[PDB]
């Protein structure tokens, strides 16, 4: 079971602050340290700081401007990171990781995508992508779903509630006028559709919305 | 603070060949180096700890070596699932630090793209909008050009493209091209066509549909 | 069981406790100090033992005030503990020799 | 007397495995380590691993793909190296060496030439090389023997059972259509032949054959 649970996203206005959480499960030792790593789009892993919950002591990366404050709650086994007075430079995925006091990060959280912007949250509109009438099919058929007009990132697209993983491409989003848009592609044996159902599940953590969209032949 | 140099930043290899990633520390750190694998949109994953100790759950083709200032992460017979970014990290001195990372690319056989064009949905039209989507799937090399044509004439306005990173499933690339215009302009046109020009063929692969 | 043997045992258990707490506390004190190497528990425990025995190879040592204070406690606990075993051995020999002399 | 004895060759099919042996004689100490070194044609010495027979512990080179498994037999004073699932990349001479636990290889074995190929073993045909009738001789005469059509390498060519070492050249073999061929040359005072016999001894360890061939004047 997931050892470290982090919220998917957080929208923050420039100047404002946010408190990210990291709920841990599994084995817990007094020698455990919870670390936080920052990763900006396209860049590498940058260490932010660490904290030892059993004692409450926290250390921070001295090479970068201090934006975080780490605390921990032993009773709820949760570690927190307060990011304050953010700017677009603080927009990135923030991972929490657990180290058993022996130097390596044995487990990482899924990460929370933080977006620092003035724009407003906007859930995505999900439209189906079924072949046209004159489209000739082969031994395989390609279907998809359009995820348009959302903010901020990200969205998680699955097929048939995750049971359909092979033959799936979810293209990187494209930003235009404070709104993102992407499409996801799925390919299955032409003989299996529409006999066997195909549905895309779109989760947009920033707005707590998860919508489904069944792909049916055009007619 | 210990600087970890990972060079080259990108490594290209043919399927099945043995590949090695380099990690050089600015000072001696014994064997306190650890390696992580990070796939597109995934979180980092521990591969090797203390330079050469294997982790359970990690394929046997993964091994590490070295001590002092020079370390190596090796993959025996690389396959598509190995496509990702690889980072080294040191725990010899405070603070822990990470290397800049090396990307693994696999040079597979050339593959023509699978083109699929999609008319806008009934649901979308209802909102006064129309997006015509086209997929250029699973091709290799990554270089490819897409051209739109409306009623026989090339169209460029309203087109937005997106390219995936190399696919960890088959070492191919895919790209999407989306033409977006008001329901109105969409309604005053008949045929929409998407054409893909790829190294795999002199003639373009074309898919169209009439409203 | 005579006193000296009891104190020896107690000294031993206490040393073990000092080693474990010392290892834990050294890491706590040293992390946060750029350049520190006494920062992971396994080697910290080894550092605590080679400090308690006063061998001091020099492969690991504290660079902070509190790490050093922790080191002093470990050193003193080790010296005291082993010194106490020596005193117990002396008492044992003194007793045996007094008997052998018929006193 | 030879301290380390190794078989001359081993033919192995790609994918198959082979168990090389190293029988040691002479002084044996509990502090002895038997090492294995790999040397591909034209290349240098590459350390494979080591083992301490007195304890049975073995260590291996971490920089290369693990192909070996070292074991030892204290009663027969023999060290073994199991090479498994070989490819042409594993074709090379494999030496065993003894180290007294003080860091240097005081003694090395003659080495076993391992060839990974699908071809079949083939002993060599040995033909004599005596001067033609119109060949004018000087104070010295040159004779030889042709070692044709063998596989795999190697072959050891001696003259007069090894008693004739001076004036001998054995050319490197040449590979053509899964078969090797080489010639060996010997030069002796023209006055000594054919009065004093000259014979070439050809051993082909891969097929357990050792044949002789006397060189007599053409007539
Ligand atoms: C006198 C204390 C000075 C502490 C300091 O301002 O110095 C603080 C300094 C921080 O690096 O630590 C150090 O070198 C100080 C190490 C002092 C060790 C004292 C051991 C007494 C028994
Ligand atoms: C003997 C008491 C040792 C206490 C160590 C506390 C370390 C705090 C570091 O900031």
């Amino acid at each position: 079971q997931v050892q470290l649970q982090q919220p998917g996203a957080e929208l923050v206005k420039p100047g404002a602050s946010v408190k990210l959480s990291c709920k841990a499960s599994g084995y817990t030792f007094t020698s455990d340290w919870i670390h936080w790593v920052k990763q900006r789009p396209g860049h590498g892993l940058e260490w932010i700081g660490e904290i030892i919950p059993s004692y409450g002591r926290a250390n921070y990366n001295e090479k970068i401007q201090k934006k975080a404050t780490l605390t921990a709650d032993k009773s709820s086994s949760t570690a927190f990171m307060q990011l304050s007075s953010l700017t677009s430079e603080d927009s990135a995925v923030y991972y929490c990781a657990r180290e058993r006091g022996d130097g390596y990060f044995a487990v990482w959280g899924a990460g929370t995508t933080v977006t620092v912007s003035s724009a407003k949250t906007t859930p995505p509109s999900v439209y189906p992508l079924a072949p046209g009438s004159a489209a000739q099919t082969n031994s395989m058929v390609t279907l998809g779903c359009l995820v348009k007009g959302y903010f901020p990132e990200p969205v998680t697209v699955t097929w048939n509630s995750g049971s359909l993983s092979s033959g799936v491409h979810t293209f990187p989003a494209v930003l235009q006028s404070d709104l993102y848009t992407l499409s996801s592609s799925v390919t299955v044996p032409s003989s299996s559709w529409p006999s066997e159902t195909v549905t895309c599940n779109v989760a947009h953590p920033a707005s707590s919305t998860k919508v489904d969209k069944k792909i049916v032949p055009r007619d | 603070d210990i600087l970890l140099t990972q060079s080259p930043a990108i490594l290209s290899v043919s399927p099945g060949e043995r590949v090695s990633f380099s990690c050089r520390a600015s000072q001696s750190i014994g064997t306190d180096i650890h390696w992580y694998q990070q796939r597109t949109n995934g979180s980092p994953r521990l591969l090797i700890k203390y330079a050469s100790e294997s982790i359970s759950g990690i394929p046997s083709r993964f091994s590490g070596s070295g001590s002092g200032t020079d370390f190596t992460l090796s993959i025996n017979s690389v396959e598509s699932e190995d496509i990702a970014n690889y980072y080294c990290q040191q725990s010899n001195r405070w603070p822990f630090t990470f290397g800049s990372g090396t990307k693994l690319e696999i040079k597979r056989a050339d593959a023509a793209p699978t083109v699929s064009i999609f008319p806008p949905s009934s649901e979308q039209l209802t909102s006064g909008g129309a997006s015509v989507v086209c997929f250029l799937n699973n091709f290799y090399p990554k270089d490819i050009n897409v051209k739109w044509k409306i009623d026989g004439s090339e169209r460029q306005n309203g087109v937005l493209n997106s390219w995936t990173d190399q696919d960890s499933k088959d070492s191919t690339y895919s790209m999407s091209s989306t033409l977006t215009l008001t329901k109105d302009e969409y309604e005053r046109h008949n045929s929409y066509t998407c054409e893909a020009t790829h190294k795999t063929s002199t003639s373009p692969i074309v898919k169209s549909f009439n409203r | 069981s005579a006193l000296h043997w009891r104190a020896a045992g107690a000294a031993t258990v206490l040393l073990v406790i000092v080693l474990l707490a010392g290892s834990y506390l050294a890491v706590l004190a040293e992390r946060g100090a750029p350049g520190a190497q006494l920062i992971t528990y396994p080697r910290a425990l080894w550092w605590s033992v080679e400090t308690a025995t006063c061998v001091g190879y020099g492969d690991l040592y504290p660079v902070t005030l509190w790490g050093r204070l922790v080191a002093v406690v470990v050193m003193v606990a080790g010296i005291t503990s082993f010194g106490l075993v020596t005193a117990a051995l002396a008492t044992w020999f003194v007793g045996r020799e007094q008997e052998r002399r018929g006193h």
